[PDB]
């Protein structure tokens, strides 16, 4: 019978998506400390409340910094959150390979 | 294939034999056609 | 005995180990820019750029493993809009793409074969015209410039088999089609139609016009011969006006069109006894497709041997073929050489082997 | 019998470093 | 830049992916699967309301509008002729090919009506009192305005067929149009030349090649994309521009600048607008900031569920007629987007969540392109066409299933 | 041959893996070291079923 | 090893390409999973439209401070934005402020900020300073507190400013064309391995694998304890390119493209008729017959392998009567004579090139056929003078009937005007 006609995808791109993906694993370890379905990070203590504590994470506009308390930054300090709880806003800075428009640069309206 | 779309019948023109190609039943635009290779000496 | 004397500087090797077929040395490089080359194999091209105190050194590599596609000819040319050195590749499947090493990107992809390219040639005249012998029974002419077939060389009487390779004339006045149909069929382009048809595609526009480009199909060559060569010739040459044809009889024979003294130009498409004046002949080279070429001057011609031996042809000295030239030889020369390139000047050589293992050459000068 | 499925076969697209160490780091890929 | 192209290629490849992935789970998400690609590449679908369904032909006599989005070849505007299965749509019935069901040979998405245009079409909004007058929106400063059966049929060697009726009030390209389903007539036109245009037509002159506008709407800053009539109320319609305002127009109020509703419901372009007969007061609007929101006539200050659901501008919105808690949005994401409102301010189970808003109910992702428009069957329940730039005409009905009881 | 010069062709060894692909191995056979180049793959094509030249008749 | 080490790679590659499609539909769904109705194990909410829309309203101060521990320095804001369509990147907004006379190794918080800005954050410059005063998801952060804020090179022990900060029994076969099985088990209920998705029982993962990774082949086989299912790569998987054929073998930098509008022929697909809507079988677990309907393919030209562009569709017959290489053969047969006349084989040649490239077999047209020559050749008789010829040509006929003596005096009438309009 006729063969596959051709595989369209995966040409050019898979080393492309190796890369990011590496880059992302490498980043975040989402695919070994996030479970797959969650983002991991590494936190360390940027600030502090005098008396709180804020253990803020390495990836910007990734895994927000949040505020916690001494004995609860000292506890947890490391938060892993999903990526379907993740912000809309700053979703899009995290990977150009999610959703980015094609066309849009000429025609379009 | 074993269900031809057309078939081949000659007719002899003007004293000349020439291969005329028929279709066996109504066919629609644009599909691939066949012919029973078993009807000509190469089946 | 001849006046020439190559010694080798620096060798390499490639990533992926496979034939190397397609070789040519950068003969549009001036003064000043150092000399390069070109090499292919499996389906991951190499280049590569040898100093000089026999040093060598590699600058790209282009692999093209996304189907089962391979290499088979590395055609050197240039751009005259961007003045940048241009490398044509085609094989395999059949499409001619032509990469640009400079930038690094694929440049324009052809089709239109039915079978793979086999040989590949520029016109001297014009850069932007690259002869396939394709392997579908014919051979084509590509305009590069404006993307379109030009003509369809072969018909009712044209190229009963596949065509190997065809060369061009010294000013590229005739055009001669070696073939696996023991065939020698000079297809002239000196017809009006053809000049006409070559000006056409040089103004016309496949956007312009809904109708295709009005290809012409010859299907009746200028002159033809069937007995010159017992077996199928694969390569052929312009030896000055007469010809430089070679088959797998190991011997590139230089005979010419028509009888001893009418002229080549004016021989009637009738005439059907040829005659021949002398052949180069060597041994353990009876394998077939096999590239061979002089430098720009004429007076040195080479040829490769499977073994692994080097010759090169003086033939600037008076007189048909004599004598018998020099054989060169390297320490690291066991495959089988599948095309051989002098530089312009007649300094730098280099051979490559069926493991796109180059080993290059200087001349003493 | 390698637990769960993603340490074992996910390690293959980040298939250089940036498996994070554990069970990827070790012979994952192979036996 | 080599990035940007690399990366164009690589999303190129992923939504071709996608959309193969998306095929598979066409019986288990829909009812039927028609997609015609038209000849001249679509950029605009409707649903003409004829309907016929002789005795031994179960099926309706079914035509949509579409468009024509080629370079220049003698540019044309195709009616064609689709059919549905109706209720004994013979599955297998051992007769499946025409089936015995609906029309599965010839005539399946045969041409009718090809009259030559001047240029491009951007809307077939027709009229909804008289199907046969259609209107067509070109790049030109003049609307085109046609009729498929004055015209004659199999159009000769020729283009820039005359309308008998071209309504020339813009002067940049238009991109929206919309008519007035309780008065024949009255054609809004949405352009690029941040102005919204009115023709009376109806009582259209004899012999009248050249229409003046009746109105114009040129209140917004920027350029409007979208304008739509309110399907309750006649008096009053909506439009929206790129300046964050999905502003609501009362006609006959002696107004032009300042829309009577000056809510501006987002912060970045916003672009569709639409209403709801059955659902007198849910609205729904697309926008760049991806926040289609419903919104209610009564108390708009507020904000009900913001369906943030989308992932870039949309360019259409649209409510099911058949139903009253069901509306739709479709843009630039190639994703029709259906709302949900019975399950706004309520709670489900984790997954649900997990899934996506609760009460975001469905999104249609069979496009390759951006989508130009989209509209329901006002004959059958769930029946949506949507088309985009991809040339590819589709018409498909969402499952009954999910809303039993 | 000499009426015109060229660009001058440096050949420059393209850049060390910036796309973090497989790299090039030139070993050569010679005393010198392996020269390392990223694979800079190209797109591939169509291809098209394989026949040979015919002559139109009627 | 050599065979072995290829046959992992080429095992490895349709599994690592579909691992990254799998983590691309991970990070980003196409369609609600819910929405399938085979899948009614997960999301099983309350289906109850008894809450109808008419009931939409009811349902729905800083004193900070020091110096550096191991000099004027200013304090920068660094904004994020949404990338919009107009600006590929987030537009940044930079508000600085003054600069103080501080010891060197011995503050009121501004309203600046207080919705097209995701959020407001400041940089310190002491010689920079960067940190994360909003967090992405409006979370608090950078809250009250005096902390010694680190400054990043290029509390810590590094420089840092005191600032007293104040409020404001699953199995899995991994296989390819029946290879090598592999050996995975789960992690959650149900869980797909490929993209996270917790299917409350099997009735929401048998036929979505099939359904929703189109890539791979499921042949469910059930466990003892648990649920065994085979993973396997469709050989067939038609998933080349579904839009215009005509960008297929388009020039690079051109192909695929999607550059601007191009011309395609009309096809009608249907493949989704009419589903049973029936229940959840077994067997099932344990044909298609598409509908297509008009021209849905990119078409060839006929002389070479060259594709034949929609545009070409118009005529493009390609069929002569006469080709130009019959008329070449034509003629030089004619010429290759060794018994004939110069006359003669031009007459011949004229003849034998007019029937040829009229296709005359009508016999009472044959008579009509001496006069077509006229109607043509007139000028090139005239000019070569070959009226004898011609003359004994058209007598020689009547041996073999067609035409008659009325023919023949009304042809050599015709010729006469030529030769004697040249005299």
């Amino acid at each position: 019978s006729l063969p596959r006609p051709h595989d369209f995808f995966d040409a050019q791109t898979l080393d492309a998506i190796r890369h990011r993906a590496i880059c992302f694993n490498l980043s975040a370890h989402i695919e070994s400390l996030g479970k797959g379905h969650s983002v991991v990070f590494h936190s360390t203590v940027i600030a502090k409340r005098k008396e709180k504590l804020l253990l803020h994470w390495m990836p910007e506009d990734i895994l927000p910094d949040v505020w916690v308390n001494e004995s609860e930054r000292h506890q947890l300090k490391t938060k892993v959150v999903h990526l379907s709880k993740l912000p809309k806003d700053t979703a899009l800075l995290l990977d150009p390979n999610i959703y980015r428009t094609m066309p849009q640069k000429r025609l379009k309206r | 294939s074993v269900n031809p779309n057309c078939y081949a019948k000659v007719m002899m023109v003007n004293g000349d034999h020439r291969i005329g190609i028929f279709a066996k039943r109504a066919i629609q635009t644009g599909e691939e056609l066949f012919f029973d290779y078993r009807y000509s000496q190469a089946d | 005995k001849c006046k020439y004397s190559f010694k080798c500087v620096n060798s390499l090797k490639e990533d992926h180990n496979q034939p190397l077929f397609g070789v040519q040395f950068n003969w549009h490089s001036k003064e000043g820019d150092p000399l390069v080359f070109a090499t292919v194999g499996s389906n991951r091209v190499t280049l590569y750029e040898c100093h000089s105190q026999g040093e060598i050194r590699l600058l790209q590599s282009y692999v093209d493993a996304d189907a089962d596609e391979n290499f088979y000819t590395c055609a050197w040319t240039y751009d005259s809009n961007t003045s940048h050195p241009l490398l044509a590749v085609a094989g395999s499947r059949g499409i001619i793409r032509i990469i640009n090493p400079i930038t690094m990107q694929c440049i324009k992809h052809y089709v239109g074969h039915g079978n793979a390219i086999n040989e590949l040639k520029f016109h001297p005249r014009d850069p932007n015209l690259l002869l396939s012998v394709s392997k579908d029974h014919a051979l084509r002419l590509w305009n590069i410039q404006t993307d379109t077939l030009v003509a369809i060389f072969g018909g009712v009487e044209g190229h009963r088999d596949e065509v190997l390779s065809a060369d061009y004339d010294l000013l590229g006045e005739k055009i001669m089609s070696c073939g696996m149909d023991h065939s020698l069929k000079l297809w002239r382009i000196n017809s009006k139609r053809m000049m006409n048809a070559i000006k056409e595609s040089y103004d016309y526009n496949p956007n312009k016009t809904n109708r295709p480009f009005i290809s012409q199909k010859i299907h009746f060559p200028d002159f033809s011969t069937r007995d010159i060569h017992r077996n199928y010739v694969d390569c052929v040459r312009w030896l000055g006006d007469l010809i430089l044809s070679k088959s797998c009889e190991n011997a590139i024979v230089c005979w010419k069109p028509g009888k001893m003294e009418d002229d080549i130009d004016k021989i009637k498409p009738s005439e059907s006894n040829v005659t021949i004046l002398g052949r180069f002949d060597y041994s353990q080279c009876d394998i077939w497709y096999m590239r061979f070429s002089m430098d720009f001057w004429q007076k040195m011609l080479a040829l490769g041997n499977q073994v692994g031996k080097l010759y090169v042809w003086d033939l600037e000295v008076e007189d048909p073929h004599k004598a018998k030239c020099t054989t060169l030889t390297h320490h690291k020369c066991g495959a089988a050489i599948r095309q051989t390139s002098f530089s312009r000047d007649s300094s730098i050589l280099i051979a490559v082997c069926d493991d796109a293992s180059i080993w290059r050459w200087d001349r003493l000068r | 019998p390698p637990a769960t499925q993603i340490s074992d076969l996910s390690k293959r697209k980040p298939k250089t470093e940036d498996f994070l160490t554990f069970l990827c780091l070790r012979g994952s890929p192979a036996l | 830049d080599k990035e940007a192209a690399f990366d164009d290629a690589v999303e190129e490849r992923v939504i071709n992916e996608e959309y193969k992935i998306w095929k598979k789970n066409t019986p288990f998400l829909y009812d039927l699967v028609m997609t015609h690609a038209l000849e001249w590449p679509s950029l605009t679908a409707q649903w003409l309301p004829d309907v016929t369904r002789p005795e031994g032909k179960d099926f309706s006599i079914h035509r949509l509008v579409l468009g024509t989005h080629t370079s220049d070849e003698q540019n044309h505007l195709v009616i064609a002729s689709v059919q549905l299965p109706n209720d004994d749509a013979q599955f297998d019935a051992s007769h499946y090919d025409e089936f015995g069901g609906f029309g599965s040979v010839s005539g399946k998405i045969e041409i009718e009506i090809k009259i030559n245009h001047e240029g491009e079409v951007n809307r077939a909004r027709y009229m909804p009192q008289n199907p046969c007058i259609i209107a067509t929106k070109t790049p030109s400063s003049d609307v085109l305005v046609f009729d498929y059966t004055k015209h004659p049929s199999k159009p000769d060697p020729s283009g820039e067929c005359n309308p008998d009726l071209r309504l020339r009030g813009h002067q940049k390209e238009g991109y929206g149009l919309s008519w007035n389903p309780n008065l024949s007539g009255h054609l809004l036109s949405a352009s690029d030349d941040h102005t919204i245009c009115l023709w009376d037509i109806s009582a259209v002159p004899k012999e009248g090649k050249v229409v003046d506008a009746k109105t114009i709407f040129t209140g917004h800053t920027a350029v409007v994309e979208d304008v739509s009539w309110h399907l309750l109320h006649e008096s009053l319609f909506g439009s929206v521009a790129d300046d964050q305002k999905l502003m609501i127009w009362d006609t006959r109020s002696n107004n032009t600048s300042k829309p009577s509703h000056s809510v501006d419901a987002h912060t970045a372009e916003v672009n569709c607008l639409s209403f709801n007969p059955y659902s007198e007061f849910i609205l729904a609007t697309g926008s760049a900031d991806k926040t289609v929101a419903l919104w209610d006539l009564r108390n708009l200050k507020l904000k009900l569920h913001s369906f943030e659901s989308h992932k870039d501008e949309i360019f259409q919105v649209q409510w099911s007629p058949h139903n009253e808690t069901i509306l739709a949005s479709s843009g630039t994401d190639r994703r029709l987007n259906v709302w949900d409102l019975s399950k706004i301010g309520e709670e489900q189970s984790p997954e649900d969540a997990e899934d996506g808003p609760p009460e975001l109910l469905f999104i249609h992702g069979g496009h390759t392109a951006k989508i130009s428009d989209f509209s329901w069957n006002p004959n059958e329940p769930w029946v949506i066409c949507s088309v985009s730039e991809d040339n590819i005409m589709q018409v498909w009905q969402m499952a009954e299933n999910i809303y039993n009881d | 041959w000499k009426q015109r010069r060229i660009q001058p062709v440096h050949i420059l060894t393209s850049v060390s893996s910036l796309r973090g692909t497989r790299e090039c191995s030139v070993t050569s056979d010679l005393d010198f070291p392996t020269q390392v180049i990223p694979l800079k793959t190209l797109n591939a094509v169509a291809s098209v079923p394989i026949m040979y030249s015919w002559s139109p008749l009627q | 090893q050599a065979d072995h080490e290829l046959f992992l790679q080429a095992f490895e590659k349709p599994t690592q390409i579909y691992r990254f499609l799998r983590t691309r539909n991970l990070i980003a769904p196409i369609f609600l999973h819910r929405t399938l109705t085979y899948m009614s194990h997960r999301n099983s909410r309350t289906n109850i439209k008894r809450k109808t829309f008419k009931v939409d309203d009811m349902l729905s101060h800083l004193q900070l401070t020091t110096g550096f521990f191991h000099v004027t320095l200013e304090v920068l804001l660094v904004k994020v934005c949404h990338k919009k369509r107009k600006d590929v990147s987030c537009p940044i907004r930079q508000v600085p402020t003054g600069k103080k006379q501080v010891p060197l190794n011995p503050a009121v918080s501004s309203n600046e900020f207080e919705h097209m800005v995701k959020s407001y954050s400041l940089l310190f410059r002491v010689f920079v300073a960067q940190m994360t005063v909003f967090d992405k998801n409006r979370r608090l952060q950078l809250l009250d507190g005096e902390y010694e804020v680190a400054m990043q090179e290029m509390f810590s022990q590094g420089p840092t400013l005191q600032f007293t900060l104040r409020w404001t029994r699953i199995f899995y076969q991994f296989l390819y064309n029946n290879n090598t099985r592999q050996q995975t088990e789960a992690r959650d209920d149900l869980h797909c391995p490929w993209c996270t998705l917790n299917c409350r029982k099997l009735y929401s993962l048998l036929k979505h694998l099939k359904l929703c990774h189109s890539r791979f082949i499921f042949n469910y086989v059930y466990h003892p304890k648990g649920a065994r299912i085979d993973v396997s790569i469709n050989e067939c998987y038609d998933g080349s390119y579904a839009g215009n054929p005509q960008d297929i073998h388009r020039q690079p930098g051109f192909a695929f493209s999607r550059n601007g509008p191009v011309k395609r022929t009309p096809i009608t697909h249907i493949l989704v008729c009419r589903p049973k809507r029936t229940k959840a079988s077994m067997s099932e677990f344990l044909q298609q017959r598409t509908y297509s309907s008009g021209h849905n393919r990119l078409y060839f030209h006929s002389d070479t392998c060259l594709p034949l562009r929609p545009q070409e569709m118009e005529v493009d017959s390609e069929d002569e009567k006469d080709p130009e290489w019959l008329r070449e053969k034509t003629i030089t047969q004619i010429e290759e004579f060794s018994d004939v006349n110069e006359g003669e084989k031009e007459v011949m040649k004229l003849w034998n090139l007019h029937v040829m490239k009229h296709g005359f077999i009508a016999d009472n047209q044959m008579n009509h056929a001496c006069m077509l020559f006229v109607e043509n050749y007139g000028q090139k008789i005239i000019k070569k003078n070959l009226c004898r010829n011609f003359m004994l040509h058209l007598v020689s006929m009547h041996d073999f009937n067609l035409i008659s003596i009325m023919s023949i005096d009304k042809a050599v009438t015709k010729l006469r005007e030529m030769q004697q309009k040249l005299e």
